[PDB]
């Protein structure tokens, strides 16, 4: 999970 | 004929219309912004998604702020005529109301504004969806 | 009749305003996997903002970020719909  | 009601849009038009799909994975070392892994599965699921709703799907990958302005005042100035809608997908960094072109960011009103139904009288009536993964800022949703 | 210029747009967001906004790196992000799959599951039968609606069921009950950094750890999102639409819109017709 990886933010944008 | 018999009673009318006109609460429905418009959709057999002898096309659905496009969907533009703009998927930004790199981006230039200047600008600081990781690489965002896992956006080729999104944009391969909405390709193949819309596909299936018959709309006529165009994938753009890795576009600067510039091209990304272009190819949109491009698309806008299509004939849309036979077109019952239009469909704009982007996938990239972002902040509250700014996409990032691979080079910089771009602001959402600009984009928009070209479809504006003074700007983009083809579509004028006509729904224009746009979809956007992106950041709008930095907080987090604690649940 | 004029129509307003900002008329018949629909904004579909990923995320509210001012948060961040989730990606999988395996699997994708999560609002657009959801989004996809309700168009593939409802498109046939649901108006849009019902679709869009789902969606948003979607996103909130079924993802929740794991991160061995606390401030990232156990997070949630809820996509927002904007619409400026004046109709309904569905993906088939007849
Ligand atoms: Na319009
Ligand atoms: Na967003
Ligand atoms: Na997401």
């Amino acid at each position: 999970d990886e933010v944008d | 004929s018999g009673i009318s009601l006109d609460n429905s849009y418009k959709m057999d038009y002898p096309e659905m219309g496009l969907c533009i799909i703009i998927n930004n994975k790199n981006f230039h070392k200047s600008t600081g912004m990781t690489s965002r892994s896992g956006t080729d599965v999104d944009a391969a699921n909405l390709r193949e998604t819309f596909r299936n709703l018959k709309y006529e799907v165009r994938n753009k990958n890795d576009l600067t702020r510039e091209e990304i302005v272009e190819l949109m005042r491009d698309v806008s100035k299509e004939d849309h005529s036979k077109r019952s809608s239009f469909v704009c997908v982007l996938l990239s960094h972002g902040e509250e109301g700014i996409i990032f072109g691979t080079n910089g960011p771009v602001d959402l009103k600009k984009i928009t504004n070209f479809f504006r139904g003074d700007r983009c009288r083809s579509l004028t009536g006509k729904p224009k969806l746009f979809i956007i993964q992106a950041c709008r800022g930095t907080e987090l949703d604690c649940g | 009749h004029k129509i307003p210029v900002e008329a018949d747009f629909l904004y579909a967001y990923s995320t509210a305003p001012g948060y961040y906004s989730w990606r999988n790196s395996k699997d994708g992000s999560w609002f657009i996997q959801s989004l996809c799959a309700m168009l593939k599951q409802y498109a046939d039968k649901l108006e849009f903002m019902h679709i869009l609606t789902r969606v948003n069921r979607k996103v909130a009950a079924e993802f929740e970020s794991f991160s061995f950094d606390a401030t990232f750890h156990a997070k949630k999102q809820i996509p927002c719909i904007v619409s400026m639409l004046t109709k309904e819109l569905y993906f088939y017709h007849h």
